[PDB]
């Protein structure tokens, strides 16, 4: 059994820098099993301070047990893929369990709005998720 | 990356 | 503030136990707010085929939601406790709500009398419980 889903996620008034280092914005739940996203704007801790951090959690109590491969990206205003970034194997998945990219972009690459990842300062983040059971 | 470790209860 | 306690389970017999998949035992209800353990012998789901799966379960409560962390632990022939297994971080209870380890020990590792847990056939069980 293979179910790919995805998800995106949009932050509105990204800019905006209410969110210190640690600090986390969690998405809404979502499912095909629920899951959600978390995201650290200024890094998960010191050594990440420079970078978003971009997790996919399982919120729910699977009944056999959950690989998924994952890739996040960043859609331009074209509603692109870019900057993606792809787990390089399955992981498993049990209920509370997170994974995802530490440094998954630099702060201030997105922030600088020549490279036009944050069009009306909304970032847009998508999530395939591909679960084998 | 992941950030726990030790072992996520289920429920 | 922590209120901190425990509840020692004794299951008997236990190389007997019928329960299949997905079927439970409860123990009685203790307290230090109304809480019993919960025992799945042969797993709770496929995910946890061939483990015996341990929760704890908030029986009754007075309030909306109560916030605690958990150990649990079996007590070898020394009344020592070995293979435990800990919350970490505390979770949110509510009335009727468990939580726990559907991987808790294997089943095939419990059974054989070799590893001196189950003395005279008794499972004995150690929760620690802290209300934070
Ligand atoms: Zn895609
Ligand atoms: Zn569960
Ligand atoms: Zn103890």
């Amino acid at each position: 059994k293979v179910v790919k889903f995805s998800y995106m996620w949009t932050i509105n008034n990204f800019s905006f820098c209410r969110e210190e280092m640690g600090e986390v914005i969690k998405s809404s739940t979502f499912s095909s099993l629920k899951w959600c996203l978390r995201v650290n704007p200024k890094g998960l801790d010191e050594e990440s301070k420079d970078y978003l951090s971009l997790y996919l959690l399982l919120v729910s109590c699977p009944k056999s047990e959950v690989r998924a491969k994952f890739k996040f990206s960043i859609l331009n205003a074209k509603g692109e893929e870019t900057k993606a970034m792809e787990s390089q194997r399955a992981y498993r998945f049990v209920q509370g369990k997170d994974w995802g990219f530490k440094k998954f972009i630099r702060r201030g690459f997105l922030l600088d709005e020549a490279n036009g990842l944050l069009p009306d300062d909304k970032l847009t983040l998508f999530c395939e998720v591909s679960v084998v059971q | 990356d992941s950030t726990t470790e030790g072992t996520p209860a289920d429920g």
